[PDB]
């Protein structure tokens, strides 16, 4: 299976660097044009840079040149984007492909250009088909991800969109609703990673 | 034009050996060369890419390298599945691509003289007109011998064809045909055939007399 | 998962026209250039043609230009080479290949081009003498002759007999038929005990010759 698997997201502060790297495996990065694209929260996608196959030219967008750098490492089959000087207006998702038609993608990875500190989640139980959940309070940056029993529960999980509080730090909530008759013998468990700080917390949710 | 001149034509070398395959382009390619391997039979492989860049699963035994417009292959220690034939190649456009001619990397052994046999033509063949004469070397080394084919003393011109097997995977000896080809006719007014093979400082002839068994 | 399969080889008379085909598997042949290369027997690769990637630009050697045309179908994920004016000197293994740094080949398919007709070999013995002059050995054959086109595959004994056989690479004659010999060497004792068969199987005439070798 080709794979394109990114690293080195996260918060920088303004003026700030951070180096992605786009790991390749399944195929010769020699051979593939990779590029680097972005989504700024809830926008369309936008083209940054660009580097060719053999020879390795370079294009970028206008208002990242002078400031951005795309390469690749063939002996380690990694493709890089150095970001300097980031800006507010540089927070996005960003994503790295092969060819024109971009027909594999990474995963994505959330930067964040800001000067407030990272800070890990709180998480509260919404006690109890009966309805239950996790309440995921006052974090920052994004991104969060939410599991049931260690990913075992899938069906009928409802993670919600965060929003920004009047705090400026994330807030959400991730439900699930289930059978009643399992709320004596089951137990659940929401398992909840904040990788920019560091932390997951894992909180048993129990009837009331 | 590019060319893509290769060094040695040929090597021999023993397993474990240090092999050195240089090629050299007519003007610069940048870095834009690859290297191949093949063997008799088989679709090329490719080697290395860029010049230095060894592909992937390639042991690495295999290093590329540049130096301007000279572009080496070496094998630091040779592996028997490394006896084959390598070839440079330029991409890097205006041809778009040029191959170099080629190294054989053949086995060392000691010099082998060849079993030299002549076989008449059947009497089946006569009956149709046309006479087949063959020559065998057999199992000998190194590669390079000159056969040629007398008929009652006279040197034979431009009435035979010779062809060579690769060299033996057991013995790295190689093996050589030689036909001599007349009409039933010519064969018949004429009484010794020989062949003779020459190697160095020695000839050897395989002679037969047309009708003494 | 990456293969590259030809098809199309074959025979056809001076001037006339043959289409290679390179089906690809496991990659889409859009986002990669696609490349002809070519071996006559004996001898190196030299580069046919090449169309790039995306826009499908097409490149040719000096010796097929105005002749060939190589080409993509996208929608069947195949290259082509289509062979037109073809000429005796064009007789080739043709291999399809990927990338500029040719990372996967096709099989290779034989190209012949000739007047000749097909027609399979006549199998003449190359009699061993019953009484040695090379020591205890003795050197026994069938001579393959005068068959059309390339290529034949020889076995001995139906496959029972494999030490010491040597069979040659063909030659071409000047009649346009090719020829070869096929040879062993045996212990000159077991001449009066054990049968040698030469099998010659000719697929382009769908012919085989069993040719049993007896002393002379
Ligand atoms: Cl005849
Ligand atoms: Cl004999
Ligand atoms: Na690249
Ligand atoms: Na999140
Ligand atoms: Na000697
Ligand atoms: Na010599
Ligand atoms: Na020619
Ligand atoms: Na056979
Ligand atoms: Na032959
Ligand atoms: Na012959």
């Amino acid at each position: 299976e080709v794979q394109l698997v990114e690293s080195g997201g996260g918060l920088v502060q303004p003026g700030g660097s951070l180096r992605l790297s786009c790991a390749a495996s399944g195929f010769t990065i020699y051979y593939s044009s990779m590029h680097w694209v972005r989504q700024a929260p809830g926008k369309g996608l936008e083209w940054v840079a660009s580097i060719s196959s053999y020879y390795g030219y370079t294009y970028y967008a206008d208002s990242v040149k002078g400031r951005f750098t795309i390469s690749a490492d063939t002996s380690k089959n990694t493709a890089y984007l150095q970001m300097n000087s980031l800006r507010a207006e540089d927070t996005a998702v960003y994503y790295c492909a092969r060819y024109y038609a971009m027909d594999y993608w990474g995963q994505g990875t959330l930067v964040t250009v800001s000067s407030a500190s990272t800070k890990g989640p709180s998480v509260f139980p919404l006690a109890p088909t009966a309805a239950l959940g996790c309440l995921v309070k006052d974090y920052f940056p994004e991104p969060v991800t939410v599991s049931w029993n260690s990913g075992a529960l899938t069906s009928g999980v409802h993670t919600f969109p965060a929003v920004l509080q009047s705090s400026g730090l994330y807030s959400l909530s991730s439900v699930v609703t289930v059978p009643s008759s399992s709320l004596g013998t089951q137990t659940y468990i929401c398992n909840v990673n904040h990788k920019p700080s560091n932390t997951k917390v894992d909180k048993k949710v129990e009837p009331k | 034009d590019i060319q893509m001149t290769q060094s040695p034509s040929s090597l021999s070398a023993s397993v474990g050996d240090r092999v050195t395959i240089t090629c050299r382009a007519s003007q610069s390619v940048s870095s834009a060369v690859a290297w191949y391997q093949q063997k008799p039979g088989k679709a090329p492989k490719l080697l290395i890419y860029s010049a230095s860049s060894l592909y992937s699963g390639v042991p690495s035994r295999f290093s590329g390298s540049r130096s301007g417009t000279d572009f080496t292959l070496t094998i630091s220690s040779l592996q028997p599945e490394d006896f084959a034939t390598y070839y440079c190649q330029q991409y890097y456009g205006y041809y778009p691509i040029t191959f170099g001619q080629g190294t054989k990397v053949e086995i060392k052994r000691t010099v082998a003289a060849p079993s030299v046999f002549i076989f008449p033509p059947s009497d089946e063949q006569l009956k149709s007109g046309t006479a087949s004469v063959v020559c065998l070397l057999n199992n000998f080394y190194p590669r390079e011998a000159k056969v040629s084919w007398y008929v009652d003393n006279a040197l034979q011109s431009g009435n035979s064809q010779e062809s060579v097997t690769e060299q033996d995977s057991k013995d790295s000896t190689y093996s050589l045909s030689s036909t001599l080809t007349l009409s039933k006719a010519d064969y018949e007014k004429h009484k010794v055939y020989a062949c003779e093979v020459t190697q160095g400082t020695t000839s050897v002839t395989k002679s037969f007399n047309r009708g003494e068994c």
